[PDB]
């Protein structure tokens, strides 16, 4: 499977749905 | 350890906003055949148009360029609403009389 | 909301710095710059807290 | 003789001129008609409606422009910047460092 | 040339309801897949619009003078170019500047001259089979034009000028604003198939024309065609028929709207912020769907 996540972890990752480089911001 | 910040600086270059097209027909009044009598002086209205005043005086043989008010330089920057042009033929020595 | 707070008059005639810098002379534009400065600083303080 | 006049009405006679060639992929200080800014202009695949002039995004920051002369859609991205940091293995142990 | 025609069957004014119409792009800014909140002049949803008629049946063509409070939403529903143009002003007596947006036979003339308008102005054509062209024998709108400060002429064109007797197939919507010494016209055209009333849909108005006339406008009137024919014998004031046409007049008020931009920058939906408590909630949450709760 992609990466190494178990099915429940993949379900958790897909279920969660998600600013960028601007005037002064940074992440 | 953080020490400072780096920031690219611009190369001083600038960018456009132009296109001219509908130039004013000043040649209508300057290049007319018979202008007017002094008492029958015309009142020509010019509006809703772009006028290149710079070419009128920057390279021309039209003598007696005494433009009162704003300087002849930095004259294209200013903008007005209406332009009234009056044209008439008078005597050679009478040019000094037409003044404030 | 922090980003959107950037464009507010805060009591100055213009909300963009360049217009104040250009259209009006320094010795009077200092006041407008100061007003913008204090507004933005207070906004940043609230966000940090 | 000309006549300039102002009143409580729109002004419709004056001549601007920039007509400066544009440059892409370089930190450039741009000034289109009205709006100004700094960035690296690049070609884009966005679609503007025939009457729209300059795009935008969330939080109301300019993100696209259309130039008057050639009617092309150009993106805008801020000019690169960041914070420099230093990695040291400890002063007593050695002297050489690395920069991030 | 002021004819002063008569013989119209008197009737009381009628009213109808506008179902989510009159949305126009406030500015030129592009957007993509984002909801925006706007505060400007708009026609309130589910509002009462006056409905003027013109069918012979009873003669019965309707074209009074109207006020111009802050903005007008005009909606013409016809199929034979019967409606032609508009007329604006304050006094309409050649004593004050006026605007004369008109389609005309040839070019869509726009003027700001001072005109001595007829008390009952209109335009019309004369019908005869010999010359298949319906020649415009009428120019009865004003009498004089002293001096001006603007003009415009567009490219030559011609119209069908045929009074078909089918159902309406075209709806033309226009929005007029006049603020800050500027005059703005928004427009749209949509094919239709109806017998009465406005179809319930959503079409976003696009900007059309901006003009720096800067004149005072308080009074409004419209100008429509009149295909006189030999089948209506009489003098100038008696012989005519009004074909079949109608137009809808609303009004604009300050309001707050929520506009939904699709991925290509075209408005597809709007929500008022003062109609219903549900609408106010949707405005507050910046969404069209809200979940269970308080
Ligand atoms: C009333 O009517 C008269 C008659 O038409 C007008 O006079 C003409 O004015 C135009 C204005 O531009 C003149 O056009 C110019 O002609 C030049 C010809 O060479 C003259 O100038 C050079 C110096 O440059 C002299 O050495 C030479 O002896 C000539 O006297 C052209 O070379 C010019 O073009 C240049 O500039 C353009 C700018 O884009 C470049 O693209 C060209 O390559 C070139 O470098 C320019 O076109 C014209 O000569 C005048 N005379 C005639 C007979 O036409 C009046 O202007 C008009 N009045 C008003 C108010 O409109
Ligand atoms: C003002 O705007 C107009 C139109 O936006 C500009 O005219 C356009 O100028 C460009 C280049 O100068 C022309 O591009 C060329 O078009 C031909 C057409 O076959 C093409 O084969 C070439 O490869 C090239 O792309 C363009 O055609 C022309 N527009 C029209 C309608 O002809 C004008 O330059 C602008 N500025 C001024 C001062 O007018
Ligand atoms: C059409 O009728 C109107 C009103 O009946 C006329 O308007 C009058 O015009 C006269 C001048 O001829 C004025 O003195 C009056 O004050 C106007 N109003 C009224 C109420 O009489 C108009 O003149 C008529 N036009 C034609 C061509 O018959
Ligand atoms: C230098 O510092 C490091 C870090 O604690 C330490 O391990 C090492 O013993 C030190 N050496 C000397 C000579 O001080
Ligand atoms: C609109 O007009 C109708 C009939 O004249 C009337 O019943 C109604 O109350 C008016 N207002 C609204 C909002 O429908
Ligand atoms: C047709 O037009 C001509 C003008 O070219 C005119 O003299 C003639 O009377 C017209 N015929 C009819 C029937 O109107
Ligand atoms: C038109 O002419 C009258 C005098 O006949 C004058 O008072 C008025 O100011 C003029 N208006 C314009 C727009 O020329
Ligand atoms: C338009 O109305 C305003 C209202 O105060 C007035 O000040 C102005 O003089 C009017 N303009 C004309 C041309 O009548
Ligand atoms: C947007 O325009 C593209 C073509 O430019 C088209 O393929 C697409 O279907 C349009 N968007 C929608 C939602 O139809």
């Amino acid at each position: 499977k992609p990466s190494k996540r178990s099915p429940i972890e993949d379900l958790l990752f897909n279920k969660v749905t998600l600013a960028q480089k601007f005037n002064g911001l940074t992440v | 350890y953080q020490t400072s910040n780096f920031r690219v600086q611009p190369t001083e270059s600038i960018v456009r906003f132009p296109n001219i097209t509908n130039l004013c027909p000043f040649g209508e009044v300057f290049n007319a055949t018979r202008f007017a009598s002094v008492y029958a002086w015309n009142r020509k209205r010019i509006s809703n148009c772009v006028a290149d005043y710079s070419v009128l005086y920057n390279s021309a043989s039209f003598s007696t360029f005494k433009c009162y008010g704003v300087s002849p330089t930095k004259l294209n920057d200013l903008c007005f609403t209406n332009v009234y042009a009056d044209s008439f033929v008078i005597r050679g020595d009478e040019v000094r009389q037409i003044a404030p | 909301t922090l980003v959107k707070q950037l464009s507010s008059n805060f009591g100055a005639i213009s909300s963009v710095l360049n217009d104040i810098l250009s259209r009006l002379d320094p010795p009077e534009a200092e006041v407008q710059i100061d007003r913008l400065i204090t507004g933005r600083l207070q906004s940043l303080q609230t966000y940090v807290t | 003789v000309l006549s300039f006049e102002l009143l409580h009405a729109p002004a419709t006679v004056c001549g601007p001129k920039k007509s400066t060639n544009l440059v892409k992929n370089k930190c450039v200080n741009f000034n289109f008609n009205g709006l100004t800014g700094t960035g690296v202009l690049t070609e884009s695949n966005k679609k503007f409606l025939p009457f729209q002039q300059f795009g935008r995004d969330i939080a109301d920051t300019t993100d696209a422009v259309r130039d008057p002369q050639t009617l092309e859609i150009l993106d805008i991205t801020p000019c690169s910047f960041g914070g420099v940091s230093v990695i040291t293995p400890g002063t007593n142990t050695s002297n050489q460092v690395a920069v991030l | 040339q002021c004819v002063n025609l008569t013989t119209r069957t008197q009737l009381p004014p009628a009213y109808t309801n506008s179902f989510t119409r009159g949305v126009y792009y406030p500015d030129k800014v592009f957007r993509s897949s984002v909801l925006h909140s706007t505060q400007d002049l708009f026609l309130p949803f589910f509002s009462n619009v006056t409905w003027f008629h013109a069918i012979h049946v009873t003669k019965r063509f309707d074209n009074p003078v109207l006020p111009f409070n802050d903005g007008v939403y005009f909606a013409s529903t016809e199929k034979s170019n019967i409606i032609r143009g508009w007329i604006f002003g304050t006094t309409l007596d050649s004593k004050t500047q006026s605007l004369l947006i008109v389609n005309n036979a040839t070019n869509v003339v726009i003027k700001v001259c001072e005109f001595q308008f007829c008390n009952d102005p209109f335009l019309g054509v004369y019908y005869h089979k010999n010359n298949k062209s319906w020649m415009e024998s009428e120019f009865r709108v004003y009498s004089s034009a002293n001096n001006c400060t603007f003009e415009y002429v567009s490219q030559p064109f011609l119209m069908d000028l045929e009074g078909k007797q089918g159902n309406f197939k075209n709806l033309r919507e226009f929005v007029f604003k006049n603020i800050d010494g500027y005059f703005k016209i928004y427009s749209k055209h949509t094919p239709i198939n109806l017998v009465r009333d406005l179809p319930q849909g959503f079409s976003a108005l696009e900007p059309l024309v901006d003009l720096p006339i800067g004149i005072n406008i308080t009074r409004f009137q419209t100008l429509l065609a009149l295909h006189r024919s030999y089948l209506t014998p009489g003098d100038s004031s008696s012989g005519w028929t009004a074909g079949a046409a109608a137009y809808y007049v609303g009004y604009l008020q300050p309001r707050t709207f929520l506009l939904k931009y699709n991925e290509n920058g075209t408005i597809t939906d709007a929500v008022d912020c003062a109609l219903d408590p549900l609408s106010e909630t949707k405005c507050t949450l910046k969404s069209f769907t809200v979940e269970k709760g308080i």
